[PDB]
Formats: structure tokens, C-alpha cells, sequence
């Protein structure tokens, strides 16, 4: 069958303080450029795209992460960086060091995100080789999708202020944390932006009328526990489109394209490639998964 | 047999190029290692002295 | 070579060359009298013959 | 007579499926002894030959793709074909035991109906391997309505290559290939590829640069465009190329289709049916290894492109706008 192994050649051998910090994230995902052996100090970061000097932007890196071949790493000599793969379809042990921590169990879902909370904290520098090494962060789906949930809920309203707890806040049973956003490029995070209002309002044309006659029936007296959004108070819109008379066959056509729709935001939401874990040790933290390119 | 025989000479003959293609990286990182070492005539020739 | 760069490492190649024949076309004349060729099959029997 | 009785004992069970790894306890350690293809390190020598390693090539992975059996009309599919063209199943409704319709892209080309121009190299091939395009449309009395309401990307399964026609006269029998390299029938230890036309691929990765990560993986999609000409309901269908990952081409087939977008929605701001509103749709028709160049062949001319190495694997149809 296959070998899947990456050593990286070094020019300097490396300090001991740098090595004190590699040793302790000895399992680890970090993505890498080309599909060899040998391989040069240069491909290994993830600060190919996500520099100091350069403000970063953190789509166009998710967007860069879904390309790279990932890579976990064996050892850390004093000279070279060894590397193991990951390639589909390959059931291998994963072991989280990742240091805004979270609990996995067996069954468990993750995806791979770049670093959103400490950049300080997940990138350690080179100051041998002169290079920097940034270090991925895989998350569960749900928060994996509620990142970049408040992510774009803030590049929305940033451009409305040409303040802080309600737009870089990521919500958790538990927990709240801080985005890092100090100098953030919204451009490439606003052609995702672009292509929502592009399908917001055409949701906002074929919206069903017995839909929206069941709030004006629900809100007003019938109060339930996931309703609380409205507050008790109906929209000033919603009262606008229910004047016309429902009937059925209007709507059989309204939510067969309101169902082809939904299925395109897929491709709006997509997070990288996801980590179906079966497997999971609880205090060993390693884990077994096998990796999925979507 | 002369499409087997055939074919046992590229498969070697594409194995001596993998041990003779290495035999020139010894060749060249020897090199390659004195010539990180090796400082010029006019740097070195006054600190000879 | 192979080396320990971050470069692609080569596989192996061949080249096939395919030369050709120019032809060349050589000729001379050679004129034979009439009256030259009429007396070499004649019969001799005299001393001016 | 028998020596050709013993051939097939020879190559049928030697082409069998590995069995299950069981060993009895009571044998002892035996079982780690017969675990050889999972090694994958192999030692050389000063000299390696080929009786230092015969060994190493012997253990291989085990790959096989899973074929289907078609029974077309040869009205449909044309005779001749360059044996590794992409296939589709329409399908409306069974009316017999198996009489079954399949669709190459340059079949596709003419029950679509669009200009020259859009394609200007394959309008006169497929105007030669067909009529006027009422040989195929007489199959689909709703080819008018299909592209109203827009249901015609749901009634397409994409299959795969071709491997094999077996041709009659009234019908034309054809084995394709779904999820991985078929194998040639003809030519013996040869692969078929799948081969595009020039004129339909729109490739997607191209750059001046004015820096892209290599990968494993560059994967060829499939899209198909509900549009009007001429006041009159048509599709369009091409092909994309890219190893970008899902989330950028639906980003980067957009910008292709800027301006047909564009001068569709000109229309409906007079006439509002939500039936109109579906678009396109993207397949996925399966991966192409990394750094695999496609190669140009042309046939009577059409240039059509070859592709090594792909594998397939059917998609859905997600509709993009």
C-alpha cells in the first residue's frame, strides 16, 4: 500500500527556546504547498498568506486552507521538521493541542479554521530561519460554523460606521469569546458579502404567504421558547404581504424553489475540509478520524 | 517472451537511473558543502598574513 | 541529480532523433564517333587494317 | 484441449479479491507474518534489480471500477464515437423492459439549440452526426416546457466514460463507467480516459501568475445554463476545471456567467414567474490526479482533449445563482 511521510530540510539548526515550543505541540495540523518528501521551511506556515507586515483576512485564508494538502507532525529534531499526511480517504490518530480548548467524545464532528482568537498565541516565531510558522485551529462544526457567523456579521457592520460586544463576540453554552480583529482586509470577506444580498432577496421574492399568515396567527398570543426573537411585537412588514388570499398550488411552486435555494447556501457557509471522528480518547487526547475533502 | 524481456530492461534500466542519479547528489553537496566554506582569495589572503 | 532543494525532482526522460539519407545524382557524357564504332566489329586481314 | 481448461484456472483464481485476514489463535504469531502489502518500506542495495524486487511491485492496491449496461437506440447515439466521451441518463418515465437514453455533450448540444457562436467548432460536427435536431427531439415532446419551469438538470444522472460500443443496426449496446478507470476492452492493459471536446471546457486555473499551492486533487464539474434566445427557452452546457475546493467555483462560475445573468433578468422586470427563476446547476463528474497534462488530439476537424488517469465519482445537481 501507500507511504505518507514529510521531511523538511532546514538551513539553521534551531534555538532551544523554539524547540521547547514545537515539542509541546508535538500533534499537530498544520497545511503545506507541494506533495513531496523534501520540502523547504517556506511551505510549512500557514503565514504564506497570513503575514505581520500585511493585514490578514481571514476568508481568503479559509478560502486558501480548502486548497493545501494537511500535513500532522511526528517529531521535531534539531535540524528537520518530520511530517506525516493526511490524504483521502485515511482513517489516522489525531491528538488536540489546540489552546483555546475545547472537549471532543467519541462521534464527535470537526472542521479546520485559521487562527481567530490569539495570533500571538498560535503563531510561534522563527527568528533562526527568519520564517514564521502560523498554526491552523480545528473546531467542532457548530462552533465552526458560529465563528464565521459572527465573522461576517461584522464585516456588515463595519461598513455601517464609516460598538464591539455584540459584533466580535462568538456566543457558546458556557462560554464567550473574542475575536481578533485588528487589521482585517474586508474586501476578499466582502464578495461573500456581495453574493449574499444576491440570494437574500431573491428569498425575499418567493416567500410563501401561508408561511408568513402562521407568524401573524403564532406571535401575537401563542409564545414559545424559540419565538423569543420578535419580543411579542409582530414586524411592520409582515402585516404588508399577507393581504392577498392563500392558496395552495400558488405556494407548491413558491417552496420547491425555496427548497433549491437553501441547498446553494451551502456554498456560501462552506467551512474547510471536515474530520469525521469515530474514535476518541479522553485522557490520552488522541483521537481517529478520517479525512474528507469537500 | 520478447514483450517480457522486453520490459524487465526498462523497469532496471529505470532503476539504474534512481542509484546513478544519486551517486551525483553525493557529488553535489560535497561540493556544495566546501563552496559554504570557502571564502575568497582577497578576504582571505591579507588575513593569511 | 537528485538534490535536498524544496525543486521538483525530475523523472526520467528520453529523447528520440530521427536523421535521414540526402540522395546525390552524379553525370557525365561520353561521345563515340559513328565512324570509330563501324570498324570495331569489321574483319582485319591487312597491315593498315 | 484441457490445456486451455487450465488457462482459466490459472487467471481466474489468480484474479480473485484478497480474502479476510483470519488466522486461528492457537497457531500463534503467523498472522503478523502474512501482513505484506501494509509495509511500505523497501530496502535497496548497491546493485537493486529486479530479483531484489519483484517482491515490492507484487503487492499492489486493489482497484476496480463498477461498469454499466446500457441499451440505447442507435438513432441517439451515433455510431462512431472517440470511445471515451461523457455520458448522461435522461430519464422521464419507464415504458419498456430496457430501452434506455443516453446523452453525449455534443447529443446535448443539438436538443439545446443554441447559437453558432457559443460553441463555433462543434455545431458542425454535431450537424453531422444528426439531422436538423428533430431526430433526437421526437424522444422529449416536453423539451419546450422542461426548460420553462426548469427541471431539466434533475432528470440528468451523470454516468461516465464510455469503455465499449457493441454496434447493431436498430441497436447500439454501450458499457460505461462509473467510479474509477475502466479498463480498455480492445487493447489489452490499457485505461480508458475521458475525452472532452475543446469548445465546451472552460478551464479555470490560469494566471500570468502576476503564487497557487500544488495538491493531489483537481476535480472536472459539470454545469448547465437555463437561458432564452430568440424568445425561445435553451440550455447551455459546459465544463470547468479547478482543484479550488467547492466554495470559490460557485464564486468563480458566476463571474463567468456575468453577462448571460444579466441579459436574461432584463425580461422580468415586466413578467415576474417564479418558475423562471432557476438558473443553472453544478455536477461534480469526478477527479483528474494533479499535473496530469490533457492532451490535444483532433478528429473529422474537431479537437477534443484526453485526460489520464480520471476516475469518476457522480455528484448531485446543486443550483447555483
Amino acid at each position: 500500500a501507500l507511504d505518507k511521510s514529510i521531511v523538511v530540510n532546514l538551513t539553521s539548526r534551531l534555538f532551544a527556546d523554539e524547540l521547547a515550543a514545537l515539542q509541546s505541540k508535538i500533534g499537530s495540523v498544520l497545511p503545506l504547498g507541494d506533495c513531496h518528501r523534501l520540502q523547504n521551511i517556506q511551505a510549512l506556515g500557514l503565514g504564506c498568506v497570513c503575514s505581520r507586515e500585511t493585514s490578514p483576512d481571514y476568508i481568503q485564508i479559509m478560502q486558501y486552507l480548502s486548497k493545501c494538502t494537511l500535513a500532522v507532525l511526528e517529531e521535531v529534531r534539531p535540524d528537520s521538521l518530520r511530517l506525516t499526511r493526511m490524504d483521502p480517504s485515511d482513517n489516522l490518530q489525531i491528538k488536540n493541542v489546540y489552546a483555546p480548548f475545547f472537549q471532543w467524545d467519541s462521534n464527535t464532528q470537526l472542521a479546520v479554521l485559521p487562527p481567530l482568537f490569539s495570533r500571538k498565541d498560535s503563531t510561534i516565531v522563527l527568528e533562526s530561519n527568519g520564517f514564521d510558522i502560523v498554526f491552523p485551529m480545528v473546531v467542532p462544526q457548530q462552533l465552526g460554523h458560529a465563528i464565521l457567523q459572527q465573522l461576517l456579521v461584522y464585516h456588515i457592520y463595519s461598513k455601517i460606521s464609516a460598538l464591539d460586544l455584540y459584533t466580535t463576540n462568538v456566543s457558546f453554552m458556557g462560554r464567550t469569546y473574542r475575536l481578533d480583529v485588528d487589521n482585517t482586509d474586508p474586501r476578499t470577506a466582502l464578495r461573500v458579502l456581495d453574493d449574499l444580498s444576491m440570494y437574500l432577496c431573491i428569498l425575499s421574492a418567493l416567500v410563501p404567504r401561508g408561511c408568513l399568515r402562521l407568524l401573524t396567527a403564532l406571535v401575537r398570543h401563542d409564545r414559545h421558547p424559540l419565538t423569543e426573537v420578535f419580543e411579542g411585537v409582530v414586524p411592520d412588514e409582515v402585516t404588508r404581504i399577507d393581504l392577498d388570499q392563500l392558496s395552495v398550488p400558488d405556494d407548491i411552486t413558491r417552496m420547491r424553489v425555496m427548497f433549491s435555494y437553501l441547498q446553494s447556501l451551502s456554498s456560501i457557509f462552506n467551512l474547510g475540509p471536515r474530520l469525521h471522528v469515530y474514535a476518541y480518547s479522553a485522557e490520552t487526547l488522541a483521537a481517529s478520524c478520517w479525512y474528507s475533502p469537500r | 517472451f520478447t514483450e517480457y524481456a522486453g520490459a524487465i530492461k526498462t523497469i532496471t534500466s529505470a532503476l539504474q537511473f534512481g542509484m546513478d542519479a544519486l551517486e551525483r547528489g553525493l557529488v553535489d553537496t560535497v561540493l556544495a558543502v566546501k563552496l559554504r566554506h570557502a571564502p575568497p582569495v582577497f578576504i582571505l589572503k591579507t588575513l593569511g598574513d | 541529480i537528485a538534490h535536498g532543494d524544496g525543486r521538483r525532482p525530475n523523472k526520467q526522460r528520453q529523447y528520440i532523433v530521427m536523421k535521414a539519407c540526402n540522395k546525390h545524382h552524379i553525370g557525365a557524357e561520353i561521345e563515340l564517333a559513328a565512324a570509330d564504332i563501324e570498324l570495331l566489329f569489321a574483319e582485319k586481314e591487312t597491315p593498315l587494317d | 484441449q484441457a490445456e486451455n481448461a487450465a488457462r482459466l484456472g490459472r487467471q481466474v483464481l489468480g484474479l480473485l479479491p484478497p480474502p479476510t485476514h483470519r488466522v486461528s489463535l492457537t497457531r500463534g504469531p503467523e498472522f503478523a507474518r502474512g501482513v505484506r502489502d501494509l509495509l511500505s518500506k523497501y530496502a535497496a542495495s548497491t546493485r537493486p534489480t529486479v530479483g531484489s524486487l519483484h517482491e515490492a511491485l507484487r503487492q499492489a492496491p486493489f482497484r476496480q471500477p463498477t461498469y454499466g449496461d446500457f441499451l440505447v437506440y442507435s438513432q441517439t447515439f451515433s455510431p462512431q464515437e472517440p470511445l471515451g466521451t461523457f455520458l448522461f441518463s435522461f430519464k422521464q418515465e419507464d415504458n419498456g423492459s430496457s430501452m434506455d437514453m443516453l446523452l453525449t455533450p455534443t447529443s446535448l448540444f443539438m436538443l439545446s439549440g443554441m447559437e453558432a457562436a457559443k460553441a463555433p467548432q462543434t455545431h458542425k460536427v454535431a450537424g453531422v452526426w444528426y439531422g436538423s435536431g428533430s431526430g433526437l427531439a421526437d424522444f422529449i415532446p416536453n423539451l419546450s416546457e422542461l426548460m420553462d419551469t426548469g427541471e431539466f438538470h434533475t432528470l440528468l444522472t451523470p454516468v461516465g466514460p464510455m469503455v465499449q460500443s457493441v454496434h447493431s443496426t436498430f441497436v447500439t449496446k454501450v458499457t460505461s463507467a462509473m467510479k474509477g478507470v475502466g479498463l480498455a476492452r480492445d487493447e489489452p492493459r490499457a485505461h480508458v480516459g475521458l475525452t472532452l471536446p475543446c469548445d465546451m471546457l472552460v478551464d479555470l486555473d490560469e494566471s500570468c501568475p502576476m503564487r497557487e499551492p500544488a495538491g493531489l486533487n483537481v476535480t472536472i464539474y459539470a454545469s448547465l445554463v437555463y437561458l432564452r434566445v430568440n424568445q425561445r427557452p435553451s440550455m447551455a452546457l459546459t465544463f470547468f476545471q479547478s482543484g479550488k475546493g467547492f466554495a470559490e467555483v460557485v464564486a468563480m462560475i458566476k463571474d463567468h456567467f456575468t453577462d448571460v445573468i444579466r441579459t436574461k433578468y432584463i425580461q422580468l422586470r415586466h413578467e415576474l414567474y417564479i418558475n423562471r427563476l432557476v438558473f443553472g446547476a453544478v455536477c461534480t463528474l469526478g477527479t483528474v490526479p494533479f499535473d496530469s497534462h490533457p492532451v490535444h488530439q483532433s478528429l473529422n476537424s474537431l479537437p477534443v482533449l484526453v485526460f489520464a488517469n480520471f476516475e469518476a465519482a457522480c455528484g448531485p445537481w446543486t443550483v447555483f445563482l
